[PDB]
RNA sequence: AAUUGAAGAGUUUGAUCAUGGCUCAGAUUGAACGCUGGCGGCAGGCCUAACACAUGCAAGUCGAACGGUAACAGGAAGAAGCUUGCUUCUUUGCUGACGAGUGGCGGACGGGUGAGUAAUGUCUGGGAAACUGCCUGAUGGAGGGGGAUAACUACUGGAAACGGUAGCUAAUACCGCAUAACGUCGCAAGACCAAAGAGGGGGACCUUCGGGCCUCUUGCCAUCGGAUGUGCCCAGAUGGGAUUAGCUAGUAGGUGGGGUAACGGCUCACCUAGGCGACGAUCCCUAGCUGGUCUGAGAGGAUGACCAGCCACACUGGAACUGAGACACGGUCCAGACUCCUACGGGAGGCAGCAGUGGGGAAUAUUGCACAAUGGGCGCAAGCCUGAUGCAGCCAUGCCGCGUGUAUGAAGAAGGCCUUCGGGUUGUAAAGUACUUUCAGCGGGGAGGAAGGGAGUAAAGUUAAUACCUUUGCUCAUUGACGUUACCCGCAGAAGAAGCACCGGCUAACUCCGUGCCAGCAGCCGCGGUAAUACGGAGGGUGCAAGCGUUAAUCGGAAUUACUGGGCGUAAAGCGCACGCAGGCGGUUUGUUAAGUCAGAUGUGAAAUCCCCGGGCUCAACCUGGGAACUGCAUCUGAUACUGGCAA
């Protein structure tokens, strides 16, 4: 029900940093990125069309830490909502509670944020939410409880929040350790390199 | 006999009762002439918990319909407004 | 008013009764073609004024025999 | 079978007997009427009709003949005597 | 706001293009099987043998209808050990109550199953010739008598089941008599038709001093309405077969008699000789139908498990009786097959109610708890009953959610596998280090489903009455099966928690070793006869994940039945050619109609489900509010271009 394995291997099959070990240090430096996703990893794949579509879906799931039935349900919900299904799908992945806890700098990675969410260290709107996939509405206040406030992790995580780009659709404020999800993220406000038409076309075959 | 009575429709350990007008010898969740309101015994402490069409109820009691103890209790709860 | 139908007499020879074919003109559900379609009805008439080949209006009443739940109102267009 | 179905069995037998007797007397009076119409007798059949009328209305009221049937009888028989008289 | 909706590929050939079949990639399921398996929420769970059933429950209730006392607990009276003050025993239905019985009501509901039924069914829309317990409104009546019969007692038959005979008693049981309509018959005149009391309380009066009498509540009867439910009719629609073309004598219609609640060949007598049928009758095979479900871009195709509406069935075949309602699942009668008891004379039974067995099968669950809620029956109510229902148990059967940690960590450790022996890879993976405690485990706290019901008051109404009863407030104890509940807090420690398939192409993911046309694999193409990316193992990777594969089944892809949306010179496909009936289509102008067509309105298209916008469960699944939708049918109002009818 979640991955639990070598993370930088997943980041190495995709060829791109999936932010799976954000943590203390800088850019990887001990990953052997691009070089060998397994034993025959030095081989160029010469990847197919199914391979590029598949590999795009796997990039997105392995970023946000979602498995397939849950992702597939996000595609059905993004499909039925009015508008653009790629952009709706990223809006559904960005409203996840573990993601919003990661974006605010409360967790160093999304797995650490998922353990903060999971171990009842996070309230939304003054109610404790235990669930990684809670869908944070706009104009909500998500914060850390009094237990697990001033624990080392979150402090260190806010320390590495300043190294990243400070997302526009949040009120990050780390003094009180509370945040406000203000609006839904625009497609132009996130990541610029994921090709969601490939995963629309992957599920539409 | 036609009866204005409750009919259990929510999930397990979470009932939602719909007050209907049925021929009394039907099943509880079976055939009804018309539904006329509802009663959620939880709902939350928000706004309603219960709405209930008093004009149609007065119509059926004018016709000769009987009323169970809960529906009488709900009409005694929502008296005219509160 | 009353609901009535129009049709033509298809046969005659029965003892104060008649039988009338009705032509309903209905679209085919799959193919979208308007197709003629009959409905033969055993119709009552007191004193059997209408003969074969007529055109007669017809209304529904109580049962008068087996099938026979239809009775004429007006014989038109008898022309031989 | 072991219930209050035994009581309904014995009551329905008792009421079967009672109803069979009253139904049989009613039918014999009606046979008096249109068995007097079999011969061409006007006032004899009128006497029999006056003899059957209270019992057929009465068995209609008691609940074993369901009064429309009551009506039919007297209606049919009235027709017979004014077919005759 | 409520349709944002459509993918291909492999294989005919030396190669090609086309045709064309086969096959794969998706979604789904009441699933089964194999390997594996942590928790929870919500659902689902005999698809086969409508096979046979042990055992326990599944329909009772009312003494405020009645005679009554079998118990239980009191009361009165008597007698006794007598502690002259408490026990023991006895007569009394005197009382709260109540076994058995009569009687009223319910056992036609609820619950099960899908055998039969291809149209006496179902769906949609009309209709007329109807009945309707309980419930409601209105108008009135509710007077006066009689004979019985259970129970009971006494005999008595029978092994039992079950009876018989003779007496006794009651009623809201039964029967007359009176009374009689805006009721039935009748054109009228007229004729005729019913009933039942019980309970609470009481000032005065009368008491045969039991109670009359007054008042209230409730019940009875009659008629007309209403509501609900049911019966009947019509039209359209709802499988396959023409290698099934004729079927039908109560058959088709009429008149009259009978019958039903009601029309009707429903039935009978007579008369006519019809009726149905290629727009598919009749026969045969199959089948419960629908809202819906699955698939689909859609049109369609398949299906109709759960949930809900309708029908049918209740061991098998038939029949009626009682009743408002049945031709009756836990009723009666007969017959039959099976099983059982027997004293051999005869008797008894019916899980397709809920659990459960045996069998059958690839396959499907506990002989649980409670009536606390909702509903039902009875009752004035209290309450009693309820295997409906609420819940719990078992099962990864499905859907949904969460977990198996998190960060750091290069000596790129050891070991495995490969190696062009340089190294590469497993791999930040592990170990180390630093944190976190979800869920499981342990200990505390603790909502909500609980509204009612009971006991006292106070006021109002009624009344002769400050009683009784009804209604409304107030107060007082209370009413939870689930249930060591949901949820909250604290404890200890990463501590209890990852498999399954695949890796030649389709199709994401590669090498080594073993085997050598073998062993074996395979959905199709096809691999294997010595260096096999296809077999078996290992390392590595890929996909899914408490699941994963295989199998079965459906739709898709399949434009390979083409209505949307195909073809026919040579690929399959133009009758050998004509004439022509039924059928389909029909030049051109004007007028009328308005059937098709179009527009609007109204009634209906059950609720749930799908869709949209919201709301509640920490979220989700789930539940839910409002709308849209249900593409239809009927009626009315219009328009008249096109099609049809009619006239020229």
């Amino acid at each position: 029900a979640r991955y639990l394995g070598p993370k930088l291997k997943l980041s190495r099959r995709e060829g791109t940093d999936l932010f799976l070990k954000s943590g203390v240090r800088a850019i990887d430096t001990k990953c052997k990125i691009e070089q060998a996703p397994g034993q025959h990893g030095a081989r160029k794949p010469r990847l197919s069309d199914y391979g590029v579509q598949l590999r795009e879906k796997q990039k997105v799931r392995r970023i946000y830490g979602v498995l397939e039935r849950q992702f597939r349900n996000y595609y059905k919900e993004a499909a039925r909502l009015k508008g653009n299904t790629g952009e709706n799908l990223l809006a559904l992945l960005e409203g996840r509670l573990d993601n919003v806890v990661y974006r605010m700098g409360f967790g160093a990675t999304r797995a650490e944020a998922r353990q903060l969410v999971s171990h009842k260290a996070i309230m939304v709107n003054g109610r404790v939410v235990n669930i990684a996939s809670y869908q944070v509405s706009p104009n909500d206040v998500v914060s850390i409880r009094e237990k697990a406030k001033k624990q080392s992790r979150v402090k260190a995580a806010l320390e590495l929040a300043e190294q990243r780009e400070k997302p526009t659709w949040l009120e990050v404020d780390a003094g009180k350790m509370e945040g406000t999800f203000k609006r839904k993220p625009e497609r132009s406000d996130l990541s610029a390199d994921i090709n969601e038409h490939l995963i629309v076309e992957l599920y539409s075959k | 006999m036609v009866t204005i009575r409750l009919a259990r429709h929510g999930a397990k350990k979470r009932p939602f009762y719909q007050v209907v007008v049925a021929d009394s010898r039907n099943a509880r969740n079976g055939r009804f002439i018309e539904r006329v309101g509802f009663f959620n015994p939880i709902a939350s402490e928000k706004e309603e918990g219960t709405r209930l069409d008093l004009d149609r109820i007065a119509h059926w009691v004018g016709q000769g319909a009987t009323i169970s103890d809960r529906v009488a209790a709900l009409i005694k709860e929502v008296n005219k407004a509160a | 008013k009353i609901r009535t139908l129009q049709g033509r007499v298809v046969s005659d020879k029965m003892e104060k009764s008649i039988v009338v074919a009705i032509e309903r003109f209905v679209k085919h559900p799959i193919y979208g073609k308007f197709i003629k379609r009959t409905t033969k009805l055993h119709v009552h008439d007191e004193n059997n004024e209408c003969g074969i080949g007529d055109v007669v209006e017809i209304r529904e009443c109580r049962p008068l025999s087996k099938t026979k739940s239809w009775t004429l109102v007006r014989v038109v267009e008898k022309a031989v | 079978n072991i219930k209050s179905a035994k009581k309904r069995a014995i009551q329905s037998e008792k009421a079967r007997k009672h109803n069979a007797s009253r139904r049989s007397m009613m039918r014999t009076f009606i046979k008096k009427v249109y068995a007097a119409i079999e011969a061409g007798d006007k006032a004899a059949a009128q006497k029999a009709f006056n003899e059957m009328q209270p019992i057929v209305d009465r068995q209609a009221a008691k609940g074993l003949i369901h009064k429309n049937k009551a009506a039919r009888h007297k209606a049919n028989l009235t027709a017979q005597i004014n077919k005759l008289a």
